[PDB]
């Protein structure tokens, strides 16, 4: 089958084949992504040029996902422009 | 007038025979998932619902219905004999199908283990010449025992894989090809290797059985 | 006209006694592959369907 497998938060390199995943290769079209908080856990798992380096959030979101965290009551004395307070 | 009635348990048919194929083709999906292939009588059921073509008979009506305005209009009357047979044979070959669909249980079966069972496949360097004097060894040598040595760690058990998987390629007349790891152990674990020789022989596995009469039983089978 | 319906029947018949055989050989084999000799009833029905 062509499977893709999403791996989340691999924190040690593992056999694929031992678990029972096998490793994917150019002559099959399966797609296997996985995530870790380390390069060295990625690049042991063969993945060392299709690596993405997950970017913090800029500014502009980082304040949009501020605000939806707060209480009608709360969001109310901070949402408004044009006037400014403190 | 037995045309109308008929064409009626027709579609009755048609619709009866396709809940039926959905259903076997939901087991046959399902078996085919654990890898068991198709049974081939439920084979050869199915390639003869999907021949039945019953919508060539639904349009032939169809345009007869076109013509099927006046009953006393027998310009177009001799057609009704080619109806006649052709719904009726479609009726009852439908029905033979029902009845055969209905009855099955078993949907498929375990294939033969094959002959080279696939192993990883590690982008492999300059392995090729490693490759070519193991294959001659293995072709012209006249000892059936090949060693194959190297410091730790130097490409031996990839040159296994490697070369289990090239035997695929190539013909040969050797029947099973068994790949053990007898690295697991320095204690020679016995009911592992046995286990995984009965696995790749399609034998019955048993729990029970002492080891040294499985050896003997196994050492008769490779035997032949 | 039945000759071409009983020569239809016939080729249906064909494609079953395939289908049968397969089975038939495939657990025949299965024994085979156990040490165990093969039925010699299923000896003869195989040798019956290899002369058709
Ligand atoms: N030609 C090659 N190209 C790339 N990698 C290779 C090649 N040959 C061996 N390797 C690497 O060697 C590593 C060790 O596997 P290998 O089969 O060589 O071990 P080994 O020498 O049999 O080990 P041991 O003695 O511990 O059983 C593997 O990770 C494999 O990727």
């Amino acid at each position: 089958k062509r499977f893709v497998i999403l791996l989340d938060d691999v924190r040690k390199k593992f056999c694929l084949e031992d678990v029972g995943i096998p490793t994917p290769d150019i002559n099959s079209q399966s797609k296997l992504i996985l995530t870790s908080r380390y390069r060295e856990v990625c690049f042991q798992m063969n993945a060392q040029r299709s690596l993405i380096e997950m970017q913090i959030l800029g500014n502009d979101a980082s304040w949009e996902l501020f605000l939806s965290k707060l209480s009608t009551e709360t969001s109310a004395a901070v949402e408004p422009l044009g006037s400014q307070s403190a | 007038l037995h045309l109308k009635s008929n064409w009626s348990d027709l579609d009755k048919a048609k619709k009866l025979l396709l809940a039926v194929e959905t259903t076997v083709r939901a087991r046959v999906t399902a078996e085919v998932d654990k890898l068991n292939i198709c049974d081939p009588q439920v084979q050869v059921w199915l390639r003869r619902v999907e021949e039945l073509q019953l919508d060539a008979i639904d349009e032939d009506y169809s345009q007869l219905r076109k013509y099927s305005c006046l009953g006393q209009c027998t310009i177009h009357a001799h057609r009704r004999a080619s109806i006649g047979r052709r719904v009726l044979e479609a009726l009852d070959e439908a029905n033979k199908l029902i009845e055969e669909g209905r009855r099955f249980k078993k949907f498929g079966f375990k294939p033969l283990p094959k002959i080279v069972d696939p192993l990883p496949q590690i982008k492999t360097f300059g392995l090729e010449t490693m490759l070519s004097q193991l294959y001659d060894l293995f072709e012209k040598g006249d000892s059936n025992i090949i060693g194959v040595w190297g410091q730790g760690g130097v490409g031996k058990t990839t040159l296994l894989h490697v070369f289990n998987n090239d035997l695929e390629k190539k013909a040969h007349d050797y029947q099973v090809v068994i790949f053990i790891e007898v690295s697991n152990s320095e204690a020679l674990n016995t009911v592992e290797i046995q286990q995984t020789i009965s696995e790749r022989l399609n034998l019955p596995w048993n729990d029970a059985e002492p080891i040294a009469k499985r050896a003997r039983f196994l050492i008769k089978a490779l035997g032949r």
